[PDB]
RNA sequence: AAACUGCGAAUGGCUCAUUAAAUCAGUUAUGGUUCCUUUGGUCGCUCGUACUUGGAUAACUGUGGUAAUUCU
RNA sequence: ACGGGGAAUCAGGGUUCGAUUCCGGAGAGGGAGCCUGAGAAACGGCUACCACAUCCAAGGAAGGCAGCAGGCGCGCAAAUU
RNA sequence: UAAAGUUGCUGCAGUUAAAAAGCUCGUAGUUGGAUCUCUCUCGGCCGAAGCGUUUACUUUGAAAAAAUUAGAGUGUUCAAAGCAGGCCGCCUGGAUACCGCAGCUAGGAAUAAUGGAAUAGGACCGCGGUUCUAUUUUGUUG
RNA sequence: GAAGACGGUCGAACUUGACUAUCUAGAGGAAGUAAAAGUCGUAACAAGGUUUCCGUAGGUGAACCUGCGGAAGGAUCAUUA
């Protein structure tokens, strides 16, 4: 194939948009943004099948070009546009604020949030690099340089960005017993403290994770972000508290709800 | 050993041969600085590398040359090139409709360096993966260790 | 006995597809001699021109005349005789004229008391022999 | 409207001829490269007519050529 | 023989199929060579030769449905300009 | 494709039904008899470091497209399907399993390979030497 | 700054030879198979009227015969100090 592909195949697209099967053979490819392909959520599933505000798709361009939707405050305009993990999206007109955060069962919930938690977010740091006259720079998660950084910021820890300003205010460093969630791979979307991380020098790293019940699982390093310093998170968090039941449980839970229902 | 064996002049590019010299530091010779470095993935440099004389852009401990990816081991069947020898990695491929394996075999050619002396065919040699350095060269030999009834 | 050892994998596989080289069906369908020499070249039916009226003697033990025709086929222009199944039925042929031919029922070998027979015409002049005998179309003219 | 400029036309659709460690699959590498676009950074960091510079060309108007073209 | 995901059958083990809507590859009658462009060795771009073939006032000009329909041919074998 | 244990790994046959080379040697291949019951340093008792010869094997963990398959929920009027739906604005899904082989990971050490001293080309303690070398020297300089 | 030219490169394709894969026309020659009820005999099955068969060699209308060396699948598991 010469050049760039601009198609996705609705059946091709990331399993966790939920996407149907007989309501047409495309999916909306999300626009190149700060966010992979694969670990985004475009606008317009949000906006249509998530919050159901729009029923179609020219719905959706129809919200989106009278500047209602802000995502990290700035007006987004394209229905496209990649919106990934910790991303606030803002409603001024009817006056909510969401922050997309992994479900335990590693999908994007519908996550509404105070507009005092609205004015942040925390950023993974991705490499920390010296350039232009001695001048430090970070690189985050969310494809954001920052110049003239904290000195003891080092690569794998969370920073708390001001949005309105985009500068650091504090951070987390990346240590055992720090609170953190799993952002990719098999346990996306737990929430537990770091236990114990084991290096392979040439290869990946590999990051054990104790939950609040006491269940243990194994991620790679990639796949860590630093969510709180020790036990408290610095944000909300979902519904689910980033604890995953087995399918028993859940099934326990659902039949209680039915019976305490009526 | 003489080194200038080539139509050009052999030469660790890094270091700087020609830097001025007063007359009352003139004992003899410099001593003419060597470049190393140390691969990482904890393998040792040859102490041969270190005090060696020999030019060999392709060496991993004085050549410039990355060891990154694969880390295999084979046993030395042939050292009949310039520098480089071949090796041969055996295993054995599951059949799963007898349940049973079969011997295979594949040979692979990888750079050898200077410093690695008195190489034999029968030893075994830990190699790393690098850059192409030829049409069928992948590899080069980071550690040599001896058959099992050596002298 | 055979070969048992854990190693032995290679041994077993060669020695099997060899052997199995030796197996009557196995050789015919994967030679490709079968294939080449087949009438209709793998097709289930083939189509032909009705070259004449034959009648074939039936085997010893019972007497009778089997009428078949002799047929080109047209796709490779190979000349084949095929049965006409029923009675009068080879009243509804005549001479140069398109038939539609199946096989006669056990994978090009000879069926019954007909020697040498393999194949039973299916279509006359794109109408079928069954409604011709049945009543149920005429012929066309 | 037209025309100049910019962008796209390298996606999509079709088919399976070629292709036998090739394609492809899983796994790794680019510390060995390129990357429109989106996103963020950078954009008085340089000690050297401006209260705005020059020549065209299309559209358009007019003369046309060829039997004939999305020709000119 | 395009390769996979897969399909039919199957006690257990297996055998056979996978041109075919998802992923990857290749090609645009056959070879070859290029322009532009971030990205083609692109053919619903261009330049040649080979094979076909259209209009011609005989000087010349224009081609590429393995896109959707549709026609011919081939066939046992497949839909609406 | 099953029937076909008529391709036989599971699991077929070779005296007379088709079948053991005329006989022996012999490279590759395949198979191969008993036997052997973790610590010294670093950082806050642990976290670290090696390396116990290396594995195969076994168990675990991670990474592994969706669709399809298995399978949870859900009266499409039932069903094949679909991923919907339920209650009087609320409530709730869109699970889970499986994914050879090879490649990563951490436990086990039966089985099976492999080695560790027999020109001592041995282990451990101390010794002594030989050589080169990094810094202590040291408000500072020197 | 256009046409154009020397040279190089990629290189379709053309001419001339050589080889090769498939299909094929073809006088004749020599077999196998069915249909086959003819002709000559009788080779084999009973000690099949010369026991049969095996390897080799020669000969003969035809089965077959003969020499040499083997087997019992023989018509002898046995033959007497
Ligand atoms: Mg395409
Ligand atoms: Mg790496
Ligand atoms: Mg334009
Ligand atoms: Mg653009
Ligand atoms: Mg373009
Ligand atoms: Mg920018
Ligand atoms: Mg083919
Ligand atoms: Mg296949
Ligand atoms: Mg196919
Ligand atoms: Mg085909
Ligand atoms: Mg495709
Ligand atoms: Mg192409
Ligand atoms: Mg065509
Ligand atoms: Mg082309
Ligand atoms: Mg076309
Ligand atoms: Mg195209
Ligand atoms: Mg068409
Ligand atoms: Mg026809
Ligand atoms: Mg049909
Ligand atoms: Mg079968
Ligand atoms: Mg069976
Ligand atoms: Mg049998
Ligand atoms: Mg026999
Ligand atoms: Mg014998
Ligand atoms: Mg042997
Ligand atoms: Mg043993
Ligand atoms: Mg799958
Ligand atoms: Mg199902
Ligand atoms: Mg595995
Ligand atoms: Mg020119
Ligand atoms: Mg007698
Ligand atoms: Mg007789
Ligand atoms: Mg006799
Ligand atoms: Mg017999």
């Amino acid at each position: 194939a010469r050049g760039p592909k601009k198609h996705l195949k609705r059946v091709a697209a990331p399993k966790h948009w939920m996407l149907d099967k007989l309501t047409g053979v495309f999916a909306p490819r999300p626009s190149t943004g700060p966010h992979k392909l694969r670990e985004c959520l475009p606008l317009i599933i949000f906006l249509r099948n998530r919050l159901k505000y729009a029923l179609t798709g020219d719905e959706v361009k129809k919200i989106c070009m009278q500047r209602f939707i802000k995502i990290d405050g700035k007006v987004r305009t394209d229905i496209t546009y990649p919106a990934g993990f910790m991303d606030v999206i803002s409603i001024d007109k009817t006056g909510e604020n969401f922050r997309l955060i992994y479900d335990t069962k590693g999908r994007f919930a519908v996550h509404r949030i105070t507009p005092e938690e609205a004015k942040y977010k925390l950023c993974k740091v991705r490499k920390i690099f010296v350039g232009t006259k001695g001048i430090p720079h970070l690189v985050t998660h969310d494809a954001r340089t920052i110049r003239y950084p904290d000195p003891l910021i080092k690569v794998n820890d969370t920073i708390q960005i001001d949005l309105e300003t985009g500068k650091i205010t504090d951070f987390i460093k990346f240590d055992t017993g720090n609170l953190c969630m799993v952002t990719g791979g098999a346990n996306l979307g737990r929430i537990g403290v770091i236990t114990n991380r084991e290096r392979h020098p040439g290869s990946f790293d590999v990051v054990h994770v104790k939950d609040a019940n006491g269940n243990s699982f194994a991620t790679r390093l990639s796949n860590i972000f630093v969510i709180g310093k020790g036990n408290k998170p610095w944000i909300s968090l979902p519904r689910g508290k980033g604890i995953r039941l087995t399918i028993a449980e859940e099934r326990d839970k659902r039949l209680a709800a039915k019976q305490s229902s009526g | 050993a003489d080194i200038q064996t080539e139509r050009a002049y052999q030469k660790q590019p890094t270091i700087f041969q020609n830097k001025k010299r007063v007359l009352l530091g003139e004992t003899g010779k410099e001593k003419l600085p060597r470049y190393y470095k140390n691969i990482g993935l904890g393998f040792k440099t040859p102490k041969e590398a270190i005090e060696g004389t020999y030019i060999d852009k392709k060496c991993p401990f004085t050549g410039n040359v990355s060891i990154r990816g694969r880390i295999l081991s084979g046993v030395v069947t042939k050292m009949k090139m310039q520098r480089t020898i071949v090796i041969r990695r055996d295993y054995l491929h599951y059949i799963r409709k007898y349940n049973r394996f079969e011997k295979r075999h594949k040979n692979m050619s990888v750079h050898l360096s200077p410093c690695f002396r008195d190489v034999q065919i029968g030893d075994i040699v830990t190699v790393g993966e690098c850059r192409p350095l030829s049409k069928t060269v992948r590899f080069n030999v980071l550690k040599v260790t001896k058959a099992a009834g050596t002298k | 006995g055979k070969c048992r050892g854990l190693r032995t994998a290679r041994k077993l596989r060669s020695h099997r597809r060899d052997q199995k080289w030796h197996d009557k069906q196995y050789k015919k369908a994967h030679l490709g001699t079968a294939l080449k020499a087949n009438p209709f070249g793998g097709a289930s039916h083939a189509k032909g021109i009705v070259l004449e009226k034959v009648g074939v003697e039936a085997k010893q033990p019972n007497s009778a005349i089997r009428k078949c025709v002799r047929v080109q086929l047209i796709k490779n222009g190979k000349k084949i005789t095929a049965f006409v199944p029923n009675d009068g039925c080879l009243n509804f042929i005549e001479e140069n004229d398109e038939v539609l031919v199946a096989g006669f029922g056990r994978k090009g070998h000879a069926v019954g008391d007909i020697p040498g027979v393999r194949f039973k015409v299916v279509k006359v002049a794109n109408v079928s022999l069954l409604a011709l005998y049945k009543g149920k179309k005429e012929r066309p003219r």
